[PDB]
Protein backbone atom coordinates (compact mmCIF):
# COMPACT_ATOMS: atom_id res chain seq x y z
CA UNK A 1 0.00 0.00 0.00
CA UNK A 2 3.10 2.04 -0.63
CA UNK A 3 2.54 2.80 -4.33
CA UNK A 4 5.12 4.46 -6.55
CA UNK A 5 6.60 7.36 -4.62
CA UNK A 6 8.70 10.36 -5.54
CA UNK A 7 11.39 11.83 -3.29
CA UNK A 8 10.68 15.38 -2.15
CA UNK A 9 12.53 17.77 0.12
CA UNK A 10 11.58 20.91 2.00
CA UNK A 11 12.78 23.04 4.91
CA UNK A 12 10.68 23.28 8.04
CA UNK A 13 11.20 26.26 10.31
CA UNK A 14 10.78 25.78 13.99
CA UNK A 15 7.42 21.85 20.90
CA UNK A 16 9.28 20.12 18.09
CA UNK A 17 7.75 19.49 14.68
CA UNK A 18 4.42 18.47 16.20
CA UNK A 19 4.32 15.27 14.16
CA UNK A 20 3.44 11.70 15.15
CA UNK A 21 5.08 8.90 13.18
CA UNK A 22 4.74 5.13 13.13
CA UNK A 23 6.55 2.18 11.62
CA UNK A 24 4.73 0.23 8.94
CA UNK A 25 5.19 -3.51 8.56
CA UNK A 26 3.83 -6.21 6.30
CA UNK A 27 3.09 -9.26 8.41
CA UNK A 28 2.52 -11.54 5.41
CA UNK A 29 5.99 -10.64 4.10
CA UNK A 30 7.61 -10.19 7.56
CA UNK A 31 9.11 -6.92 6.37
CA UNK A 32 9.45 -3.44 7.81
CA UNK A 33 8.36 -0.81 5.30
CA UNK A 34 9.64 2.42 6.88
CA UNK A 35 8.53 5.28 9.13
CA UNK A 36 5.42 7.19 8.06
CA UNK A 37 3.71 10.41 9.14
CA UNK A 38 0.59 9.41 11.07
CA UNK A 39 -0.67 12.83 12.14
CA UNK A 40 0.30 16.50 12.03
CA UNK A 41 -0.67 18.33 15.20
CA UNK A 42 -2.93 21.22 14.38
CA UNK A 43 -1.02 24.33 15.16
CA UNK A 44 2.46 22.85 15.55
CA UNK A 45 5.58 23.77 13.52
CA UNK A 46 4.91 21.29 10.70
CA UNK A 47 1.25 22.34 10.68
CA UNK A 48 2.12 26.02 10.43
CA UNK A 49 4.59 25.24 7.64
CA UNK A 50 2.16 23.10 5.64
CA UNK A 51 4.56 21.19 3.38
CA UNK A 52 4.60 17.84 5.21
CA UNK A 53 1.76 15.46 4.37
CA UNK A 54 0.10 12.66 6.30
CA UNK A 55 1.34 9.24 5.04
CA UNK A 56 4.66 10.67 3.80
CA UNK A 57 7.50 8.20 4.32
CA UNK A 58 10.35 9.81 6.25
CA UNK A 59 13.66 9.34 4.42
CA UNK A 60 16.14 11.74 6.00
CA UNK A 61 16.34 14.42 8.69
CA UNK A 62 19.05 17.06 8.22
CA UNK A 63 20.90 14.62 5.97
CA UNK A 64 20.69 11.67 8.38
CA UNK A 65 19.19 8.79 6.39
CA UNK A 66 16.59 6.36 7.73
CA UNK A 67 17.06 3.90 4.87
CA UNK A 68 18.68 0.53 5.31
CA UNK A 69 17.39 0.43 8.90
CA UNK A 70 14.69 -1.63 10.58
CA UNK A 71 11.80 0.43 11.92
CA UNK A 72 13.09 0.36 15.50
CA UNK A 73 16.54 1.59 14.43
CA UNK A 74 15.03 4.25 12.14
CA UNK A 75 12.82 5.53 14.97
CA UNK A 76 15.87 5.78 17.24
CA UNK A 77 17.74 7.68 14.51
CA UNK A 78 14.80 10.08 14.18
CA UNK A 79 14.67 10.76 17.92
CA UNK A 80 18.43 11.22 18.17
CA UNK A 81 18.59 13.61 15.21
CA UNK A 82 15.74 15.73 16.58
CA UNK A 83 17.21 15.84 20.09
CA UNK A 84 19.69 18.61 19.24
CA UNK A 85 17.05 20.89 17.65
CA UNK A 86 14.53 29.24 16.09
CA UNK A 87 15.84 26.55 13.77
CA UNK A 88 15.33 24.63 10.56
CA UNK A 89 14.72 20.93 9.84
CA UNK A 90 15.51 19.73 6.32
CA UNK A 91 13.28 16.75 5.51
CA UNK A 92 13.43 14.24 2.70
CA UNK A 93 10.20 12.31 2.24
CA UNK A 94 8.75 9.84 -0.24
CA UNK A 95 5.24 10.76 -1.37
CA UNK A 96 2.87 8.74 -3.55
CA UNK B 1 4.93 2.27 18.46
CA UNK B 2 3.85 5.87 17.81
CA UNK B 3 6.40 8.57 18.56
CA UNK B 4 5.85 12.31 18.47
CA UNK B 5 8.65 14.55 17.18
Amino acid sequence: EFGTREFLTFEVPLAGLGVSVKGNRSKENHADLGIFVKSIINGGAASKDGRLRVNDQLIAVNGESLLGKANQEAMETLRRSMSTERGMIQLIVARR
Amino acid sequence: TIITL
